[PDB]
């Protein structure tokens, strides 16, 4: 009952519940999974300025619940701290599936003549031009030509 | 000195087929699972659980683990001579003096076949190297210089999670060996971490350990870690049981065939303790008929003392005397008498057995039995008598079953209609039920309605036989 | 330290918004500390022992102000206070009946599985003592035993630190279940059965019961309907839909062998 | 765990217990429990 402690509509108590989210989410993966609609309320509210974090633990409990297209949608809503991490279980898999979506998107739009594409949403391309720089600065451009294969572009 | 040749022999037979055998069954094999020495090695784990493992004492102290942990090297084909080095060191126990190099000297020994050479690529040699020495140690929990080494040795098995999720630059399918070990030993984890207290960060170890077996290796992890999670929330209080109510993904191929049995028993206890009769008792039934053999005494007996408690709460229960081990008889002395108090309609007996063995009912720890067991008395009486007579009066059943008034009997009839046992009305003046049984109800189409599920169920089993034909 | 938190200590109702001024003060307690991720060193938790006590007193306000989101909110506070991993706390004062409150609120809202985890979280203190728990659970057995008059025997002494709203909603869960169970599989009743099972002789609430559900107010007589069951035959043809079962089922016999 | 000497080794049940609770009793016994009426 950690989400019923949120009847206050200011985001500053959502900050303290989020405080609970960075601590005991794994013990509360049951508990968060009924909260999803209110997390939707956290994502639909633009005045809730921690909506990046709403998409973060949204894609954590969707990552646990096995939503992955919605872990992709709120993987996109997570913001800029998304791509920079080097976690070996969560973030490299959801950018493996996110960039899987990017490369099937570039195959789909590579088959789609003269634009009319699904746009690059505002949190793409980060580990593209970051881990791509790791592979340029590895001086092994087999990965760097690997993305060029993966985009057909 | 003549008995320790038997662990000398069976030890070498273990890492022969397992080390060389399952490593040879792991180099390029296992389209699904060609590593039959995985399951063979687990059968030798059961052999080490039947027998003493290797060197708990064995007339000496600490012989095999300083010996065999070295010198694998995975090199040029004179590494069978390294196995000859393994074999020809057995004049130390036979001729020489044995010495203490376990539980204290294992801490570099676990590094030693890694410090012989960059030994080999596959992680089942490493989990073999941190399991097959260390799993012989977990079963001596005399809580004195032996549970801290279970603790630390399973910190090395936490380094086998670390050397499980971060090995083969991702997705060589040695979990289909290693989760075959990381089932068993992880239970030992939640044994030894719960030999002292509740585990709270091993909860998280279990959580992320469930998350790594999500999709890339959904093989033997999710169900066994699911058991650890279930018995975690079960040994602890009832708060996180809505997890399966929202994250019902509890369905593997059910390979272990006992894991699925006792697992469905465990969620049978879950739905039992929430509130359920029918689904609960039919997975008590299904897990009961999936109870493997009589090859482990007591573990079916006490668990089946706990199995039929919801059927004790049905009111329609027979007395388990053919289930009764006579060693269980002295422990079912409350329990024989408990179901004796169930079928007897006495009230002073009903509170007299509870009064007599509330301590054993605390050992049960499931006092939802007593909050609805008096209710089960009145439902058994109304089921029996309502089953018997078409038009009984409520005064007939009432002041026979000591109800002393017509109106609470009308409340019994009311909540019996509400619970839906019989279509008993009341010749409504002051009570005095006018009612009926229910025959000439129907008997012909209604069975062949069920035969859709009988024989659609049969064609289910048919295609289970066709897919069973897909095996060789 | 931070004495102005005790500004609403013993009077409990000057106003509703002065308690909201205390909600601003407790909101300052929220901005400054937030007890629930606070790990240890239980002297930063002693003003949180005060916060436990005055959010018990805020729960007293929530039952006082009839606010059900505030009652479940402060009740979930009191739930999280015992959940906190420093369980080694001073003895909570209202601990015997706050669990009762939600439970009787549970009994107000007709739960089926939260009742048994209420039976699971603290079993040992239910039979031996704690009449704020011991009385509603044997009482709740006596509800499902078949006594609606054990209600009125219980309400002889049921105030129980404002356990008056919840026993009024208990009267509600009497009367709407009468609105279920007045003619469930019955022949009929008469006015004196509406004097027994219903009470308060005749309000316009039982006259409403004769004029809300589609009721036949017979002349000193009562009927659900003229038939009470509304002519069950449901198809008069059970066969053709079973031929649709023959359609997909016969298809299922094909494609396999 | 089978580590001992051992590896050589409602229908009518709840009613076999009550029916084994009244074992020498008068559950039926018509001509006894029925015609003790008019014997005196």
């Amino acid at each position: 009952g950690i989400i019923s402690l949120l009847d206050e509509d200011e985001p500053q108590l959502k900050e303290f519940a989020l405080h609970k989210l960075n601590a005991v989410v794994n013990d509360f993966w049951a508990e968060i999974s009924e909260s999803v609609d209110k997390i939707e309320v956290l994502y639909e509210d633009e005045g809730f300025r921690s909506r990046q974090f709403a998409a973060l633990v949204a894609s954590k409990v969707f990552y646990h619940l096995g939503a992955f297209e919605e872990s992709l949608n709120y993987a996109l809503g997570a913001g800029d701290l998304f791509n920079v991490n080097d976690n070996s279980e969560y973030v490299e898999t959801i950018i493996a599936k996110c960039i899987d979506h990017y490369t099937k998107q570039c195959v789909e739009n590579a088959d789609l003549p003269e634009g009319e594409k699904k746009p690059i949403d505002q949190r793409l391309e980060g580990i593209v031009n970051k881990m791509f720089q790791r592979c340029l600065d590895d001086h092994k451009y087999k990965q760097a030509i690997g993305i060029a294969l993966e985009t057909r572009r | 000195p003549p008995p320790p040749p038997a662990p000398q022999d069976v030890e070498m037979k273990e890492e022969a087929a397992t080390g060389g055998g399952s490593t040879g069954e792991a180099d390029g094999k296992t389209a699904a699972a060609a590593a039959e020495h995985s399951q063979r090695e687990l059968d030798t784990v059961t052999l080490e659980d039947i027998k003493e493992h290797v060197k708990q004492l064995e007339k000496a102290v600490s012989g095999k683990e300083p010996r065999f942990v070295l010198r694998a090297l995975r090199m040029l084909p004179s590494t069978s001579r390294r196995l000859n080095h393994y074999v020809l060191y057995k004049a130390v126990q036979g001729f020489f003096t044995s010495n203490n190099a376990t539980r204290d000297f294992l801490l570099p020994f676990l590094e030693e076949p890694m410090d012989t050479e960059a030994d080999l690529q596959f992680r089942p040699r490493t989990g073999k190297a941190a399991s097959t020495p260390l799993l012989p140690e977990v079963e001596a929990y005399l809580q004195l210089l032996v549970v801290i080494f279970m603790m630390n040795s399973k910190r090395y098995k936490e380094a086998q999670k670390i050397s499980d999720d971060l090995m083969q630059k991702i997705s060589t399918q040695n979990r289909r060996a290693l989760d075959l070990v990381a089932a068993k030993c992880y239970y030992y984890h939640a044994r030894v971490y719960e030999f002292l207290d509740k585990l709270d960060v091993v909860r998280s170890f279990l959580h992320a350990r469930l998350r790594t077996a999500t999709l890339r290796h959904d093989a033997d992890g999710q169900a066994t870690l699911l058991n650890l999670l279930l018995r975690n929330y079960l040994h602890y209080s009832l708060y996180d049981q809505a997890e399966k109510l929202v994250s019902k993904s509890v369905f593997p191929e059910q390979a272990n065939n006992n894991e699925w049995a006792r697992y469905l028993y465990y969620t049978g206890r879950i739905k039992a303790i929430q509130l359920e009769y029918s689904e609960a008792r039919r997975t008590m039934t299904n897990a009961l008929r999936k109870a493997p053999q009589h090859t482990a005494v007591g573990f079916k007996q006490t668990v089946h003392k706990l199995l039929i408690v919801v059927e004790l709460l049905l009111g329609e229960i027979p007395d388990r005397l053919q289930f009764r081990q006579p060693s269980l008889k002295r422990s079912l002395m409350p329990y024989f008498l408990l179901t004796q108090a169930v079928r007897t309609g006495n009230l002073a007996k009903f509170n007299q057995v509870l009064d007599q063995f509330g301590e054993k009912f605390q050992a049960d720890g499931t006092y939802t039995l007593i909050i609805r067991l008096r209710h089960n008395v009145i439902k058994t009486g109304v089921r029996m008598i309502s089953l018997s007579y078409s038009r009984i009066s409520l005064a007939d059943i009432a002041q026979k079953l000591q109800l002393d008034s017509p109106e609470d009997a009308e409340f019994i009839v009311a909540k019996a209609i509400r619970d839906g046992v019989i279509e008993a009305s009341i010749n409504h003046e002051k009570g005095y039920v006018q009612s009926k049984e229910m025959i000439d109800i129907y008997s012909t189409r209604e069975p062949q309605l069920a035969f859709h599920q009988r024989i659609s169920f049969c064609l289910d089993i048919h295609n289970m036989s066709v897919k069973a034909m897909r095996f060789p | 330290m931070y004495e102005q938190l005790k500004g609403e200590w013993n009077r409990k109702s000057p106003n509703l918004s002065k308690c909201g001024e205390e909600l601003g003060r407790l909101k300052l307690v929220l901005l400054e500390l937030n007890f629930l991720p606070t790990t240890g060193t239980k002297l930063t938790k002693q003003q949180l022992i005060l916060a436990r006590d005055i959010l018990e007193i805020g729960a007293q306000w929530s039952i006082l102000r009839k606010d059900i989101p505030s009652f479940e909110r402060y009740m979930a506070q009191l739930k999280c206070y015992y959940f906190d991993y420093k369980e080694q706390l001073p003895e909570s004062a209202y601990m015997h009946q706050l669990l009762g409150l939600n439970l009787l609120f549970l009994l107000s809202q007709n739960r089926v599985a939260e009742f048994h985890t209420e039976l699971e979280r603290l079993p040992a203190k239910d039979i031996q003592t704690n009449v704020y728990i011991k009385h509603p659970v044997s009482l709740e057995q006596y509800l499902m035993e078949g006594s609606y008059n054990k209600v009125f025997l219980a309400k002889g002494n049921i105030p129980a630190e404002s356990y008056t709203f919840f026993i009024d909603i208990l009267l509600d869960t009497i009367r709407d279940e009468i609105a279920g169970c007045i003619e469930k599989a019955y022949e009929k009743i008469l006015f004196t059965e509406a004097t027994r099972i219903l009470f308060f002789n005749t309000p316009k609430k039982m006259t409403d019961y004769a004029k809300k559900r589609g009721w036949v107010l017979g002349p000193n007589n009562y009927y659900s309907f003229a038939s009470q069951q509304q002519k069950p035959e449901d198809t008069t043809i059970p066969s053709t839909e079973l031929a649709k079962q023959v359609i997909e089922y016969a298809r299922q016999l094909e494609m396999i062998v | 765990m089978s580590e001992k000497k051992q590896p050589v080794d409602e229908d009518n049940w709840d009613d076999d217990n009550v029916e084994d609770d009244f074992s020498n009793q008068l559950r039926a016994e018509l001509e006894k429990h029925g015609y003790k009426m008019e014997t005196s």
